[PDB]
RNA sequence: GAUAGCUGGUUGUCCAAGAUAGAAUCUUAGUUCAACUUUAAAUUUGCCCACAGAACCAAAUCCCCUUGUAAAUUUAACUGUUAGUCCAAAGAGGAACAGCUCUUUGGACACUAGGAAAAAACCUUGUAGAGAGAGUAAAAAAUUUAACACCCAUAGUAGGCCUAAAAGCAGCCACCAAUUAAGAAAGCGUUCAAGCUCAACACCAAAAAUCCCAAACAUAUAACUGAACUCCUCACACCCAAUUG
RNA sequence: AAAUUUCGGUUGGGGCGACCUCGGAGCAGAACCCAACCUCCGAGCAGUACAUGCUAAGACUUCACCAGUCAAAGCGAACCUCAAUUGAUCCAAUAACUUGACCAACGGAACAAGUUACCCUAGGGAUAACAGCGCAAUCCUAUUCUAGAGUCCAUAUCAACAAUAGGGUUUACGACCUCGAUGUUGGAUCAGGACAUCCCGAUGGUGCAGCCGCUAUUAAAGGUUCGUUUGUUCAACGAUUAAAGUCCUACGUGAUCUGAGUUCAGACCGGAGUAAUCCAGGUCGGUUUCUAUCUACUUUAUUCCUCCCUGUACGAAAGGACAAGAG
């Protein structure tokens, strides 16, 4: 047959012979290393200024609202001076840890939407909360103490 | 225009002179340009072959139908045809002088670039119609692009350096140890143990 | 049930010869002869006379008037009120309209116009089998026609590559005379085609 | 007893040497020359040879001293070969097919021995006998690609040109930016809008006709078995077609 | 009208077509070397002297021979270019230097034609027609990216340009044993096997409201009609059942049969051919042997129609079913 063919030719019984045992050979570790051993500064910024200015800061968990809920919600915070805040947890249980808060550390965990505020909002907060069939107060936060919702009804009556 | 000019059979001059099929043209490594020039993908050619007119056609169709005519440009890495494939009547006894002229084509070796690619693309917008050509080619092909090619050339370099098969296949046919020359080819010596007539052998050393 | 023998080989001798081509004979033009008597019946098929439907179909040929040339479906928003009855709406060309009524009462359908300036009626009660037979026939005469045409032409060629036989291969004059053979019962099969879908067109 | 480039055959033992580039021919089924081969003899250089030497339009090749050797030229004879096949490479025409037709370099087959199953041509190996001896060359096919990181949706609005219409996907433009934090829209479906996802954020390869074809085991220490090849006791001329001595 | 003779060679079987001598380019790339029914370019010559005279050491040499090529000098006067470019013996003219070939079948008989199916003989599968064998140019089957259709809708379905795998069933291609014989197609009895499955069994999708439909997988245990013509399997047509499927069997089976013709001798029709004879042109008819030696063999559930289901489910109406039992 011609040298060149559109198939395979079957190469001589010696040249293949060459073929095998000029096969290459890795290299066989002897242990092998699979068994061996920016934005985030201006979050830690942020989260750093909020700490500073947080008078009267609340935590919830807001997850089942709506988009329309939550501008509905917005609009109420608007209504009465207060504002509300959205941060991570990663880059929050660090300063929480060093804000020597360990009682609100085993709070932060999944989904939870901060109000900061500053002005006394004790009776429109809680008419807002309970205008809707649900009360994710986990305990809030105020002058960095430890008080449960009983407490801040309690501090409303006052 | 940034897009394949068209490419027709018969030239403008067709020669006369029915030149014999020489299979030395398909051998050995692409010879003619080898790396990119303008651009930045191209369609390594892992297998000598043939390319007719129906073959680029197909190409500049498959190019023209995908791409961005404001973004990428491609220019052709293969001329027009013009080796005389010159094919009998079927059904004629063996002889009777040397068969009329036929069809044209372009030869092609093993490590040659048919089409190219430019802009500001990545190679994933690419490898749709670049692996799409290359499974059509008659010849083993492979998407390769300047990085993909350097990265594969240093990739081949270390496994032939760190071969730990103390016995190599260059070493064995220039000093013809055991005398197998007389099995081996003349231009196995020059090339490498990786060519048999167009395939390409990637994974041996 | 095969009966599929070389064809494909006579086509490449065919297409690669090119000097046995230019003297025997003319391959290009058997061709046009061939596609000249194959229009031809075409167009006595496609003209003759037939209850072809549609606006459009009947769009052909009409009078020059002012002019100018003109068809049905060409300025005229025609619409088929019912297989028995056709309308038409003229674009204002009393003229044109004229015109029209009188190349089609030249026709062979044995049509009846009844014009009332720009609107026209040509309708149409029912055919039976007999003018379909008689239609049939016509086609089937004229596919004869076109036979002894092709028969003509093939007696020529024949007649040509006999003069040319002496000083040339008796092989390649048995391969000239099988291709002319394949070719004739080539262009059989296409008449032969054309005929059943004329006769589809007009029973079906 | 015709002739006949033609079919058939051409009688005992044993030893040795013994395969051809081509040309002419009313010629390629036949003949001659040349070349190969055989016998007896006179002569001395025969082969790989090292620096070098050997053309303008790649493997290579010629001469080649020391060096391994003992082979080479001629004279006088004359029969026999002068249709080859396969393998690796350069090829030539054919389909970059054929146990397809023809050359160049090497090997094998026409000559036995051990294997690849039964094999001419593939791997190893030749001087010929015995022994119920030992050591070796070639020598046993391997191998099963497909999920996937599947949490979750405000709006300046239907931006402008044509589009009676495409507003976000009949076509072109810039593609900003408010939501706390992200597409003038990457797909799907709409004549057209309506609806459903995504980019991002919060833990996240097989089929042909008599019937498939050597039993058969993944788990006791790398080395064994394996010639007419080498050695061991004796003496050795006692394994080629045609031809010759 | 009698007497003698021949009908040259190559042809990837023979004729036909073309060729028969020589030089060059690549194959044959760097001493020589090699093949043309491999692709090309040229020549049977062309222009001035007539020392293009007479002699002779040594060499090359188309792979042999015959035939060809260079040349120190010696005598005689001096103060050729080109690449093939051609012609042997005998014989003839010639007082004698000298000359005589499209012998091109060109290493060259002195001059010789056509047919044999009326043929004979020595041989050849060195070399053919049927097979077997190998290839797969042609075709079919499956897959891969989707090009394009299919009303939105590539992938229900069709499917271009290409590649990857299986076929030797069609046309050839090669002549490897079978021309000191393998008896040539259909049609009769008999059928063996394979599924790329026409139907009886079961599923997925569908442009599935049901039947009628389409596609892909398994299942070969079974079935696969009656006739009119042309010798032809193939080739057209009438009526059936759920279906009148493909392929190999040396175009399955002539030591079971058949002769319709395919290979024969005679004749006729038109043509080729001055004539004999031939159209691979058309038909009139054309002896079909075998006494069995051997191997092997010679006895075990399928469908259709009908009845309650009937006009049911399904719509808008037409239309129109599933299973089971029974005759
Ligand atoms: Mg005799
Ligand atoms: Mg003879
Ligand atoms: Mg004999
Ligand atoms: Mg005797
Ligand atoms: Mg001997
Ligand atoms: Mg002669
Ligand atoms: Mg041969
Ligand atoms: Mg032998
Ligand atoms: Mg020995
Ligand atoms: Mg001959
Ligand atoms: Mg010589
Ligand atoms: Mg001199
Ligand atoms: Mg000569
Ligand atoms: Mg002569
Ligand atoms: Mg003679
Ligand atoms: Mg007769
Ligand atoms: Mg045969
Ligand atoms: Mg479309
Ligand atoms: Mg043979
Ligand atoms: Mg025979
Ligand atoms: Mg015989
Ligand atoms: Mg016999
Ligand atoms: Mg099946
Ligand atoms: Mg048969
Ligand atoms: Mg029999
Ligand atoms: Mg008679
Ligand atoms: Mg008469
Ligand atoms: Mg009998
Ligand atoms: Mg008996
Ligand atoms: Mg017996």
């Amino acid at each position: 047959s011609k040298a060149v063919t559109r198939h395979r030719r079957v190469m001589h019984f010696q040249r293949q012979k060459l073929m095998a045992v000029t096969e290459y050979i890795p290299p066989k570790p002897a242990i092998h290393p699979s068994c061996l051993p920016g934005l985030i500064r201006l979050l830690r910024r942020e989260i750093a200024a909020v700490f500073q200015d947080n008078r009267m800061i609340a935590v919830c968990q807001n997850v089942a609202l709506s988009a329309e809920d939550k501008l509905l919600m917005r609009h109420q915070l608007r209504k009465h001076k207060i504002l509300m805040k959205v941060f991570p947890n990663q880059v929050l249980k660090p300063f929480l840890e060093d804000s020597k808060y360990q009682n609100l550390l085993p709070l932060f965990v999944g989904h939870n939407m901060l109000l900061v505020s500053e002005e006394p909002k004790v009776k429109e907060m809680v008419r807002i909360l309970r205008t809707v069939p649900f009360l994710p107060l986990l305990g809030g936060c105020i002058d960095d103490t430890i008080l449960s919702r009983q407490g801040f009804i309690n501090y409303s009556k006052l | 225009k940034p897009k394949l000019r068209f490419i027709e059979r018969a030239p403008l001059v067709p020669k006369v002179r029915r030149e014999p099929k020489n299979l030395s043209d398909i051998r050995g490594p692409s010879t003619e340009a080898t790396e990119f020039t303008e651009g930045n993908f191209a369609i390594l050619a892992l297998g000598g072959g043939y390319l007719h007119w129906g073959h680029f056609e197909m190409m500049r169709l498959t190019i023209n139908r995908s791409m961005d005519p404001k973004n990428m440009f491609a220019i052709w890495r293969v001329p027009a045809p013009f080796k005389p494939i010159t094919r009998k009547s079927v059904g004629h006894r063996m002889g009777g002088g040397k068969g009329a002229i036929d069809h044209y084509v372009t030869p092609v070796k093993a490590g040659r670039l048919v089409v190219e690619m430019g802009g500001r693309c990545e190679f994933e917008e690419v490898q749709g119609f670049l692996d799409q050509v290359a499974h059509k080619l008659p010849f083993a092909a492979k998407a390769v692009s300047r990085g993909t090619l350097e990265k594969m050339r240093k990739d081949q370099e270390e496994r032939e350096r760190n071969n730990q098969n103390p016995w190599t296949f260059e070493r064995i046919a220039t000093a013809n140890m055991l005398g197998i020359r007389k099995v081996l080819s003349p231009y196995d010596l020059t090339h490498k143990g990786k060519y048999w007539g167009k395939f390409y052998m990637p994974k041996r050393v | 049930k095969a009966k599929a023998k070389g064809k494909g080989q006579s086509q490449t001798r065919v297409n690669i010869n090119a000097a046995l081509v230019e003297d025997i004979i003319n391959l290009e033009e058997v061709n046009e002869e061939m596609k000249s008597v194959i229009e031809a019946l075409k167009d006595n098929f496609n003209k003759t006379l037939n209850i072809r439907t549609s606006p459009g179909s009947l769009d052909k040929i009409a009078v020059v008037t002012a002019d100018g040339k003109l068809a049905l479906n060409q300025i005229s928003q025609i619409s088929m009120k019912s297989p028995q009855l056709i309308l038409v709406n003229m674009a204002s060309f009393p003229e044109c309209t004229a015109a029209a009524i009188k190349a089609i009462r030249e026709s062979g359908m044995n049509l009846n116009p009844e014009v009332e300036g720009t609107l026209i009626r040509v309708p149409i009660p029912q055919v039976t089998r007999e003018h379909r037979e008689m239609l049939v026939k016509l086609a089937k005469q004229n596919t004869n026609k076109a036979k002894d045409s092709l028969r003509k032409v093939r007696t020529n060629s024949m007649n040509k590559l006999k003069k040319s036989k002496d000083t040339v291969s008796e092989d390649t004059i048995r391969l000239i005379e099988k291709q002319i053979s394949q070719m004739a019962d080539d262009t059989v099969a296409e008449l032969d085609r054309h005929l059943a879908v004329k006769t589809k067109e007009l029973l079906g």
